[PDB]
């Protein structure tokens, strides 16, 4: 029956869900629990480095509030 | 870590595949009536592994007229190229992040051809030349309209960006602005995987194998596994370009899992057409679109460069 | 990739079976007809039962006649399947096979259990059949029968109107009426392009005198036109089988004639004259009087004919077998003039060529 | 157990996975060709145990000859058993390639294609049954079975 | 010509489709209010900095402060 | 009795409404949408196939296969070498050489039947006279090696008795018929 | 780095895999298996010689057009521009001028495959 | 790194050494491919992106219809490969290290000049407006549809008569 089917479709839905997840979280844990920040103009790119030597840690994703 | 990330963007995508050979099996044998695999494993689930292994445990055929260097060179571009175009797409967050993303995946596929054209000369056999010649007028069919339909959709997202499109697509999917588009775009699709209606490079009724008639063993299997690859991947360009999931900033976990569900429906599509529909001539392929497609497809065009300034809805960029 | 020329090379599947039942007797040269048109079978045969009844100048009873025709309609069927699928799987479209071969499967199912062999059955014989229908038989072939005209719909609800398969058949392989009719073909080859010819209507065989059934022709003369021929022959075959159902008579089933059929093994076991006739007929064979004809059935395919020539013995002295694909296949040329490959795929298709009944 | 069981549970591997998709050629020379359409049909669908025809020689696993086999033709398929790629067999099919069959005594006729390959499955019949030929593929299934290629290595 | 617009309608309807397509992506940009409103917005859109002008101290209308009322006003693109 | 089966009749029926269902007809892809239509009925119906090998389809008593020779049931051949079954064997596979015993009974010593020429036919057991040779429902004797395909009388003997039961039903059952 | 590292890493899957593929399966050569495949039968002639396509014309044109395509898609950055009149109808003269070109050629045969 | 540019620049220079020495067109066709990639290469490094793309696709487009083009009519029995004539073999060889030794010719008579391998990669990028916004190629490409609309006129004036001039030459 048409329920024969859907234990190949199930693998392969598991096997395209994990590529976007997988992607997510570890752009995620690899960018200090923040989304990667996207340099798409060289102003974004200016930015990303002047946290990057700001943080004093030599890490964009490293952020400094009022206290400093 | 990155590393880490390439595994889980690449080992998924191939099992994926390799189980789209299954699906589509099962697929189009209860659509016919009967059961397909279903005796190797449990409900057929080793029939993809099983036939990896034959393949590549079969002996690879070396003819002795063929040019050894672009016979070898063929199915690994194939399959590189196949594996590389899914590097940019955002799902909800593209391993790489592409400005150009679509030219990206334009220029890719394009190059995409060359596979099929020098192992179809290489091989050095009058089938593979058949093959080949009819791979090129497949391309001078579609490539035409693909840049073109690309253009007039990318007129309402101001930005090749593929990730654009997630935020272009957030209250409404972009099909219903363009679903005149959709379906040619759809069509277009087809043809460039080169599957029924418009599998006629590899046609076994016609030419009893095109290009890959003297590829045999683990060569061969690169050509399958890079098509169905193919499949996987143009399936979720429509996804991602028309029927734009659900992105909350919050969740990106909500867009995999949708993008998953309408990538799937589409690639089913696939094998359901494949087993309704007969198979186009290599002239009425260039004649339908020539004459159908690029007439409409250069006024749609045309109207979607108005759309934006008489209705002042120009797209942000940036 | 335009086809300049064709030249078909053929023989690959010639056994020499002209020759081979010049040493066989009349009995023991039917299985090879059997076998000439290995897709339909039974139609062979009586083509051959009919020419050896011709010579033995005796005439098969009437209930041997229906169960010949209905089984000839029934073998229509399996052969029109066989040309529609096939030619629709070589152009592309392959689910329709898969869909039709079931119902092929289920007359198999028939043929075997009147004969005892799903095909090849041997049961037409000259002098009739070699045994009576099994009780529920006709049952069986009213419930296939009754629902077989929905599938054949669904297929054509597939094929008939799709624009891709219109354009890749419509105007292909075009012949006119007068260069067919030079060239030799038959069948359908010939009533699709517009000519008003079918044996079974003009020349009539069996009882196909007393069932009323229409003739498909075509207009425009290509393979198009040539498929919805197949398909309304196949309903036209429904109907005849439905008539020959509602008609079937009570009798017996092989000519009385001792001489000729063998007889009921009880009498052979408790009569002297029939152990006789059982002894000469299974070693010795009939022994057909001196003569000579041609004659000639509307096989599923077109006009399978046999040639047969005999000088009194119990062997045929010659027996020509005329298949209707050898002008077919010789005329491939002039249909594939100015074609591309994808296009001769289609053409050959459209011929329903059997390589069995070309190479003979 | 030891290393050699390594070797025993690695061709098993290989013994299963050649078995469990071994791809047929479409080969079909005259009636019995049928019957093999009828074993891919829905009812003995072929494909439901990892059966599939495909065109290419040098794509194929198994060859099934299925038909008469005429001088003329013993050639041409010689030259494909030959270009066949190695793991590969051949099952023979119907009376005409068995042996001479109903055809035995002619000019015209190789008596049996064990004369131009070597056949390692016979099935009997004219036409054979699409479920005798079904339990042939299973019976050439089992002998690839009982292969041991690699324990013989190690034991060379 | 009804006859022959009528019959290519049926009987190649994609150039019919292209050619009224095309015919009104040239008509309705003449034929609409919002058209002028395309190149204001591109205008309003800043890329680069707003330079400041020195003030001779006869400058009337260029305001002194970016929330002073004087200057370019956004009101008609915040209600389109 | 002929009818045409694609002759166009009337042509000047040209109406805006029927050129706008053309139109719709070639844009929308309307007859493609029904065949898919179909194709996914047919994917909602239940499979014809059949699990094979726990799942025989169906035979009738007349089906014609593997070889046998019956006894009676006191236990003797009735092969009583007529001979009219290897002088009626189309393919001339059946070989007798049959001498006189020591009990002053006809019988065969040398009965082979060569099943890579038998054509599987039915007329050796419908010309025995004493319903000797039969073809006996079997039809799954594949062997590995063509020697074992050329039968001997002992092999068929063997046969007769190990498929007599299946044998004697479907005599039973057909015997009228014949 | 990392669409090199995701290339480089591509290629050498490929590679690795075609490597297995060719140093694992057991193997035969001889003349018979490596010759060229025809249908069973010998090559009539070498697969070398001239081909005709019968396309050519079509091919030519598909030349221009996808220069066309390339003068056209910088389009998307082109609308964020102040001359929107001026963008709109040199585009719209572009496109008609595609159009026009193309419906000569059609109305001249040049898309009717050469015989 | 210090070395991606020079190398890129090289890889191209053997590609057109290639391409010169002239193989069949079939392998031409192939050494072209690869030398717009590299050159596309080139052009990203140097902070470019929608023209190197841009060439990427027309070639891989125009080789295409190249390729189509050798098989019907250029075309041999034994089509003639970089290594096969033993002439293009040996000239491939002494081209590869002919420029090599001329790169280091340069080198020692000019230390910084036209080449400075010693300081290479010191120089490919000049300047870059490091707080802007509107600096992508693909802006300047586009001014095509406002301050150089003469630019659009030549090149769509050139590709409608391309059409006829070809229709009329393949006649
Ligand atoms: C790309 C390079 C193009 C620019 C010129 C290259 C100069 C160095 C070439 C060295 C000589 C190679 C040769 O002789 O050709 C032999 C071969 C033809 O060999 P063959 O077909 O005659 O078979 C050889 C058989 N044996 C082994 C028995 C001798 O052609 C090539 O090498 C070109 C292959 C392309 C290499 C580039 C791969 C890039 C990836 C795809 C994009
Ligand atoms: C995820 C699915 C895709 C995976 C693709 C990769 C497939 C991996 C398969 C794992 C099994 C690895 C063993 C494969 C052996 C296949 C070739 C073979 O059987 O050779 C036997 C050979 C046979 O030994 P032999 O050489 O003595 O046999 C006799 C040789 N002749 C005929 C010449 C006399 O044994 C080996 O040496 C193979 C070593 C394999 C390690
Ligand atoms: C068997 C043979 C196999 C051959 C495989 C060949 C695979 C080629 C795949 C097709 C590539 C064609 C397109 C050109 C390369 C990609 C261009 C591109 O997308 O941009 C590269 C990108 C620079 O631009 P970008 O980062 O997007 O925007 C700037 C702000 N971030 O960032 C970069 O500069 C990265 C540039 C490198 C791109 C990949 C190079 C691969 C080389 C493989 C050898
Ligand atoms: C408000 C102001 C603005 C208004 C603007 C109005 C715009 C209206 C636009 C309406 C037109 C919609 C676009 C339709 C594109 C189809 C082009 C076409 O007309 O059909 C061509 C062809 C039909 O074949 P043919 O008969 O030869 O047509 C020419 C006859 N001389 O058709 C074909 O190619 C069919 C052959 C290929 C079949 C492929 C199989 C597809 C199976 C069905 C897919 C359905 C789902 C597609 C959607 C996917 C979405 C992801
Ligand atoms: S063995 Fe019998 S059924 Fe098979 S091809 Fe030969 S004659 Fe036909
Ligand atoms: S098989 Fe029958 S006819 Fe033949 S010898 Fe035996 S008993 Fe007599
Ligand atoms: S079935 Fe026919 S061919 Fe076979 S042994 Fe009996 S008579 Fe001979």
């Amino acid at each position: 029956m048409w329920f024969e089917i859907l234990p190949g479709l199930a693998i392969m839905g598991v096997c395209l869900v994990i590529p976007g997840v997988s992607t997510a979280y570890i752009h995620k844990f690899t960018n200090g629990g923040k989304e990667k920040r996207v340099a798409r103009v060289q102003y974004q790119w200016y930015l990303m480095e002047r946290d990057r030597r700001i943080s004093g840690v030599n890490r964009y994703y490293v952020s400094k509030g009022l206290e400093n | 870590m990155f590393f880490i990330n390439i595994l889980t963007l690449l080992v998924p995508i191939l099992i994926a595949m390799a189980f789209l050979t299954l699906v589509e099996r099962k697929i189009l044998g209860y659509m016919q009536l009967r059961k397909g695999p279903n005796i190797v494993g449990p409900y057929g689930i080793l029939q993809p592994f099983a036939d990896a292994m034959k393949l590549f445990m079969k002996e690879p055929m070396r003819p002795l007229t063929t040019s050894m260097s672009l016979f070898i060179i063929a199915p690994t571009l194939s399959l590189t190229l196949a594996l590389s175009l899914w590097v940019p797409l955002p799902m909800p967050h593209p391993l790489i992040n592409l400005n150009l993303g679509i030219l990206f995946i334009l220029a890719t596929s394009s190059l995409s051809v060359y596979s099929i054209l020098w192992s179809g000369w290489a091989s050095n056999s009058k089938y593979s030349l058949f093959g080949a010649l009819r791979a090129v007028a497949q391309t001078i069919s579609y490539e035409v309209t693909m840049a073109i339909i690309l253009l007039s959709v990318l007129l309402m997202n101001g930005s090749y960006s593929l990730q654009t499109l997630i935020t272009t697509q957030e209250h409404m999917w972009l099909l219903l602005p363009a679903w005149p588009m959709a379906m040619m775009w759809f069509i277009s699709t087809l043809a460039e995987t080169n599957r029924a209606p418009f599998d006629l490079t590899e046609g076994e009724s016609e030419l009893v194998s095109g290009f890959n008639v003297e590829y045999a063993a683990g060569p061969f299997a690169l050509f399958f596994m890079a098509e169905y690859t193919n499949i996987i991947l143009m399936n979720a360009l429509t996804t991602i370009i028309f029927l734009g999931p659900l992105y909350y900033i919050n969740l990106p976990e909500l867009y995999s899992t949708n993008f998953m569900m309408e990538a799937l429906l589409l690639s089913s599509t696939f094998l359901w057409i494949r087993a309704s529909y007969p198979r186009f001539r290599y002239d009425q392929l260039m004649h339908l679109l020539w004459k159908n497609f690029l007439p409409l497809t250069l006024a749609l065009c045309m109207w979607h460069i108005s759309l934006p300034i008489f209705t002042a809805g120009v797209p942000p960029y940036m | 990739e335009m086809v300049r020329k064709c030249d078909p090379h053929i023989g690959l599947l010639h056994r020499g079976t002209e020759k081979l039942i010049e040493y066989k007797t009349y009995l023991q040269a039917l299985p090879y007809f059997d076998r000439l048109d290995y897709v339909s079978m039974m139609c062979n045969e009586q083509a051959y039962s009919i020419a050896v009844e011709k010579l033995l100048n005796i005439q098969p009873p009437p209930r041997a006649q229906w169960i010949r025709v209905l089984f000839g309609e029934i073998t229509r069927i399996l052969n029109h399947i066989m040309a529609v699928t096939t030619h629709a799987l070589d152009i592309g479209a392959m689910t329709p096979f898969f869909w039709m071969f079931e119902e092929r499967e289920k007359m198999f199912e028939f043929y075997e259990r009147v004969s005892g062999a799903r095909m090849h059955a041997a049961y037409i014989r000259p002098g009739g059949v070699h045994q009576d229908l099994p009780l529920g038989l006709l049952d069986d072939i009213y419930e296939f029968s009754k629902n077989f005209s929905l599938r054949i719909d669904e297929v054509e609800e597939m094929l008939t109107n799709n624009r891709i398969w219109r354009n890749r058949t419509v105007d292909i392989g075009v012949v006119t009426a007068e260069d067919a009719l030079n060239y030799g073909f038959s069948g359908v080859m010939l009533r699709g392009s517009g000519i008003q010819w079918d044996l079974r209507k003009t020349q009539p065989y069996d009882v196909y005198d007393q069932v009323e059934f229409d003739v498909p022709i075509g207009s425009r003369g290509d393979c198009y036109d040539r498929y919805l021929c197949r398909v309304e022959e196949m309903r036209q075959s429904l109907r005849i089988i439905e008539q020959c159902l509602n008609k079937m008579p009570p009798g017996e089933i092989k000519v009385d004639d001792a001489k000729v059929s063998p007889p009921k093994r009880a009498e052979m076991k408790t009569s002297m004259e029939s152990l006789i006739h059982h002894f000469k007929l299974y070693t010795e064979g009939y022994q057909v009087p001196p003569g000579a004809t041609y004659t000639a059935i509307e096989a599923p395919k077109g006009e399978f004919g046999v040639y047969l020539v005999s000088d009194g013995s119990s062997r045929p002295y010659r027996c020509k077998i005329k298949a209707p694909g050898f002008a077919h296949l010789a005329g491939l040329d002039k249909m594939s003039k100015g074609h591309m490959l994808a296009d001769v795929v289609a053409i050959i298709g459209t011929q329903d060529i059997v390589f069995g009944e070309i190479d003979r | 157990s030891r290393a050699e069981y390594v070797v025993t549970k690695l061709d098993d591997l290989i013994n299963w996975a050649r078995r469990s998709s071994l791809w047929p050629m479409t080969f079909g020379l005259a009636c019995c060709a049928v019957e093999m359409m009828h074993m891919a049909a829905p009812r003995y669908d072929m494909d439901r145990f990892g059966v599939v025809f495909r065109a290419s020689p040098r794509q194929a696993d198994v060859m099934i000859v299925a038909g008469t086999l005429t001088n003329k033709m013993a050639p041409a398929l010689r030259k494909v058993y030959d270009q066949m790629p190695e793991p590969r067999y051949v099952v023979s099919m119907g009376s005409c390639a068995n042996g001479g069959g109903y055809y035995h005594y002619s000019y015209s006729v190789v008596r049996g294609c064990d004369r131009i390959v070597p056949v390692d499955i016979y099935v009997p019949g004219c036409p054979p049954t699409a479920e005798a030929l079904l339990y042939g593929i299973l019976q050439l299934q089992r002998k690839i079975k009982r292969e041991q290629k690699l324990k013989i290595w190690y034991r060379r | 010509i009804s006859a022959f617009l009528k019959n290519a309608w049926a009987k190649e309807p994609v150039l019919v489709v292209s050619f009224s397509v095309w015919g009104l992506a040239i008509i309705m940009p003449m034929i609409s209010p919002y058209t002028k409103y395309a190149s204001m917005i591109n205008k309003a859109t800043p890329y680069n900095y707003p330079v400041p002008v020195r003030d001779d101290g006869n400058m009337p209308d260029v305001p002194s402060h970016p929330q002073d009322p004087l200057g370019p006003s956004l009101d008609w693109l915040k209600n389109l | 009795t002929y009818k045409y089966v694609n002759k166009k009749e009337q042509e000047s029926e040209v109406d805006m409404k029927s050129a706008t269902d053309n139109a719709a007809r070639i844009l929308m892809w309307t007859e493609l949408i029904r065949g898919l239509g179909m194709t996914l009925s047919y994917l909602f119906r239940e499979p014809a196939t059949i699990n094979y090998p726990f799942e025989k389809g169906p035979l009738s008593p007349r089906f014609r296969g593997e070889h046998a020779l019956r006894r009676y049931p006191s236990g003797e051949e009735r092969c009583i070498a007529c001979k009219l079954c290897e002088a009626i064997c189309p393919a001339q596979a059946i070989t007798i050489e049959a001498e006189p015993r020591a009990d002053g009974s006809r019988r065969t010593t040398r009965y082979d039947i060569d099943m890579t020429k038998c054509i599987y036919c039915g007329f050796c057991q419908e010309a025995c006279p004493v319903d000797a040779i039969v073809e006996g429902p079997n039809f799954e004797f594949s062997t590995e090696t063509h020697e074992e395909l050329l039968y001997n009388k002992e092999k068929l003997l063997n046969n007769g008795d190990k498929w007599e039961a299946e044998i004697a039903a479907n005599i039973q059952a057909d015997y009228l018929y014949r | 780095m990392n669409l090199y590292t995701v290339i480089f890493i591509n290629i050498l899957l490929s590679l690795t895999l075609i490597l297995v593929a060719f140093w694992l399966p057991q193997m035969n050569l001889y003349s018979e298996k490596a010759n060229p495949y025809e249908c069973g039968f010998d090559p009539t002639s070498s697969a070398r010689l001239p081909f005709s396509m019968k396309f050519f014309l079509v091919a030519i044109t598909f030349l221009l057009f996808d220069l066309e395509i390339a003068l056209l898609l910088p389009l998307p950055w082109a609308i964020q521009t102040i001359k929107t009149s001026t963008m709109m109808i040199m585009a719209f003269i572009l496109v008609t001028i595609l159009s026009l070109g193309l419906a000569y050629e059609w109305t001249q045969k040049g898309l009717e495959w050469t015989e | 790194m210090n070395n991606y540019i020079f190398v890129l620049s090289s890889l191209f220079l053997v590609g057109c050494l290639g391409l010169a020495l002239k193989p069949s067109p079939i392998y031409g066709g192939l050494g072209l491919i690869v030398s717009g990639f590299v050159g596309c290469l080139m052009v990203l490094g140097f902070g470019g992106s929608f023209l190197g793309l841009m060439v990427f696709l027309i070639y891989l487009g125009g080789m295409l219809v190249v390729f189509g083009y050798t098989t019907a009519m250029a075309t041999e029995e034994y089509p003639e490969t970089w290594g096969s004539n033993w002439l293009i073999l040996g000239f491939l060889v002494l081209g590869v290290i002919m420029e090599v030794f001329l790169i280091c010719v340069l080198n020692y008579y000019d230390e910084v000049g036209v080449i400075n391998l010693d300081g290479l990669g010191d120089w490919l990028m000049y300047e870059v407006d490091d707080v802007g916004v509107m600096l992508e190629g693909g802006i300047g490409v586009a001014a095509m549809y406002s301050c150089a609309t003469w630019m659009m006129v030549v090149a769509g004036w050139s590709l409608f008569a391309g059409i006829f001039i070809i229709i009329e030459i393949t006649r």
